[PDB]
């Protein structure tokens, strides 16, 4: 087995009050990649967030409310690294990576880009910087699993009424083109769309009860994995959890097992 | 003989340098431009000078009509 | 092999081709050869013979 | 040469309902109308031309005896 | 050329050894080879489905047979 | 072709080789015999495979 | 083989012994350098030799720009 | 109405069954499916047309050694396909598994080792049970309903065996076996047809060779048609005729609402 | 009325396998379990209600004689 | 009403004239007419096939007929 | 009922205007209408078939009639 | 009579709005609505062609019009 | 009796002006919001006033599940 | 009628996913919400009401 959980909690505190800690504790998994901690590493040090039988790793942004990402693993990773050299990355700890034998996973959290124009500019900046870094991450032997919420949909199949969202951030032409270039040209794939080419599957919908009723979801979570692991995809699922997190948990299993 | 229709189409795409998107049998989309071709090979110029074997090319979709 | 596809092309029958990867292609037959089939649908979406699995015309011929 | 052609000719003459499965595993159905060295015509509601290089196996719905 | 697969398959057929042909798609095909020729082998399944070589990948006999 | 030197060298030295198929499943075992169409692995079951669905043959030891 | 554009490419990849990244159809990647080639096989020298088949190679992406 | 009588009998050797005229009772009991576990003979022995029932297709996989085990399975209608083996040595080397596909349903024949002969047999049984729960977690993952006609050689609850206080140490009620079966049933959601249709005690299948145990009805319910809950609702009834015991296990008779088809 | 009821009753009692054609030209198969004055329930593996408004022609595979 | 259907069908069935009934889907159905009633017509051909009136488009006698 | 259909058909019959009836299926019919009723209709062509009104879509005469 | 159907047709007639009648099959019919009656509609154009009500699928006026 | 279900449902869909994507029996996809209807004709409002007959409609697909 | 009502009611009382085929050959599978002499609602992504006269065959999943 080889499970991976992705829950952009948008605040580990709200996650705790919503019962995310108990759900993850009950949810038997190998690695858990929650995003947007909205708290300092010292806050994550609170044993309440420490899941029984899992390690604690977290990198906080310069400003807690800005972001922050954490990573829980069942076995001691070979090494944990944070940052990518970019200001938009280092100054906010939006990237944290653990190292295991043969495969090393990472936790990515892109800026929403929907708050303001400056957020969209930062999004474009981080996108170009990240595709550059990944170009530098081509011939690298170690296979990767960039588990992160990219705040962008690849195809219309990933979001309904695209006609209305075409101009709204998250589905704009340049972001979709960047994602397509990152996926196809560079040989990267996705476990879900590979194992299950089924529409209507989303992760992030408005907290508004109306959108939840009519299910206005935007697929923002993606299990970006190097082509080496593409062959070892078991199955993907997007549970419709009752408002536990804006980004619904993204659980995927893999045929390839892990090792220290 | 074998490429009476493939050869002229590929040669026109090359001369016109139309940005094409090659879809592999594996389903991986490959955007870029056709640099050169032959019997069973096509050179795609992009960020990385790529060589895609014809036997593994499913479809090619030029972005503009030719 | 040749006569069937030639009739499909000349008669302008709406053809839908399922590739070996399963992709359901749609379009009309523009021109074909030993190892190539030009599919006319907005753009000249060329399709190779080795990757074609089934050719589904909309009506018999 | 010695086995494929007689088997397919018998399937055609007897018009046995055969079930063909593609290399990918997709299950097809229909009768063998005409054979070819590179292709086959499977008439099932709408005649579909299937390529031989994409045929995994040919499952006849009824047992057949070679000549 | 083609001097090795012929005797191997002929011996597998003569002794009627249960072979498990694993297709390229990862599907099992337990049965006995009834015959074989170019671009074709004939299984001894309840229906005796005719398989194509291009699709076949491996031919493992359940019991190790001698050459 | 360089395929036959490689294969017969592995056969003479009987090096445990790991063969990857087109699907990707990892096979293991020595090579007993081979021709242009098939390979006869020396595995516990000696699973025979045709040459039209091979990916890469690599020896576990240099 | 009539035009043989693959032959000059493989020859320049081998003569300079450039690090190649031969992708396969299954999805795995094979790092190394082309030692030699023929019609259906290519030799990758990564500690040990790899008998990667031609018909299984999806794309060949050299990590080193090769002028030609 | 839509009915389907699946029959299962652990003959513990098709020869002893033929001696008792089992073939006649089976040909007269024209039902949908008939399974004969523990053939104790090679397929060439089963090739004797006497064992073949009229209107049925013979399929059987024999162990490495004929007297070791082997299982057969008759089918009123030609199944879609028949397969043998499970990938495990403890299964392939002994032909303890044989499946016959049909349509949206695959009636499988399982043969767990008795584990009562020696300690090594019980260790092999534990290993086979572990590998079998693994194969259940890996196979059911594929879209399909399974009917596991298997002699598990294990009693689940005290209701499946009298004077259990004397059978605590006896194979079939051991703590690990009970725990494994309870996990397979509840944790995985699998159920049994007989208990579902009738939660009645004193109903058993296996009886000791000792005539006194048969007289006082000291029997064990070792056979279970563990099936996916999808088909669980379609069980009609179950029966365990106390006829002259045809083999170490008794005739397990069950009728379903489903009707199999090619 | 005078012809539909006897025909349907005979087809039902005799269990003749009929080949119900659809208005679109598709040829279906299966046995009839019970008919109604506006719809018929034809069972093929599982019951499948077929609307008379979508039936073009009902051809019994076996000759039948009216009562 | 229905004053012309009755005599037409009676003359068609009494003389036993083959009619190439062009189905609504485009298929032509040859053979004579056995009987007829309210929204139902029986065919005289290989088998007593039932034809629904609501699915019939044109009934061509081909041969000259009068009434 | 048929306040407009009956006069139109009776006038077409009296003036024997050759009318072309196009069925919903697309097939083409030709021939003047000899007689008609509330359902079927008699034709003038060599075969003189009985067309069904439920299958008729349009009736275009060769000459406009009052 | 009808609640809106007959008033709608009368309004379409009063101003002779050019209306394009679409057939269930898919073909279009140009020309203004000359007159109308239950089960029939007369069209004004090059010829006094009459269309059948049961065959019409959609009636779209060339200009937005209200009852 | 005959309009106990479709009438209030369609009235609610109309009042809620939910964007509808109506599908014709021919398979064409129309869009808009129904503004009025009675018993044999449905009036759809959009860029161009459209009148659709009920006997030709296959499904009425709103953009939101109405209660 | 006498046959359609009870069977169509049981097809929902038992939660049987019903698949209906349109005359054009289009297939839709969903749970029936309510039915009438001319309308039958099929639970899908949205409440897609279907006209009785347009349904060709009703093949339930079980």
């Amino acid at each position: 087995a080889m499970r991976i959980i992705s829950v952009n909690v948008n605040g580990i505190q709200a996650a705790a009050e919503r019962g995310l800690l108990s759900w993850l504790q009950a949810q038997n998994a190998d690695v858990i990649c929650l995003q947007d901690t909205r708290a300092s590493a010292f806050d994550l040090d609170d044993p309440s967030f420490q899941l029984d039988g899992y390690f604690l790793y977290a990198c906080d942004a310069e400003l807690p409310e800005q972001g922050g990402v954490a990573l829980y693993s069942r076995l001691q990773p070979k090494a944990v690294i944070s940052g990518l050299g970019f200001e938009t990355a280092d100054r906010y700890g939006r990237y944290l990576q653990a190292d295991f034998d043969k495969v090393s996973i990472a936790t990515l959290l892109l800026p929403s880009g929907q708050s303001g124009d400056e957020s969209l500019n930062q999004k474009f900046k981080f996108m170009d910087d990240f595709t550059h870094y990944l170009s530098k991450q081509r011939r690298k032997r170690r296979e990767y699993i960039y588990c992160g919420s990219l705040y962008v949909a690849h195809q219309k199949m990933d979001v309904k009424n695209w006609r209305e969202c075409q101009q709204m951030p998250g589905f704009l032409a340049p972001e979709r083109a960047w994602l397509d270039e990152v996926f196809g040209n560079l040989g990267y794939a996705d476990a879900l769309r590979e194992v299950s080419r089924e529409g209507d599957q989303f992760s992030w919908w408005p907290d508004s009860e109306q959108a939840e009723m009519l299910n206005l979801g935007w697929r923002f979570d993606y299990q970006v994995l190097t082509p080496g692991l593409r062959r070892f995809v078991r199955n993907a699922k997007l549970p419709r959890q009752p408002r536990f997190s804006q980004h619904a948990p993204l659980i995927v299993d893999y045929d390839w097992q892990l090792s220290i | 003989k074998g490429h009476s229709l493939q050869d002229p189409y590929l040669n026109t795409l090359r001369k016109e340098r139309v940005p094409v998107s090659i879809y592999l049998v594996n389903g991986i989309k490959l955007q870029g431009q056709i640099e050169s071709f032959d019997q069973f090979v096509i050179l795609l110029k992009n960020t990385v000078s790529q060589m895609v074997y014809k036997h593994a090319i499913s479809t090619v979709v030029p972005s503009r009509p030719v």
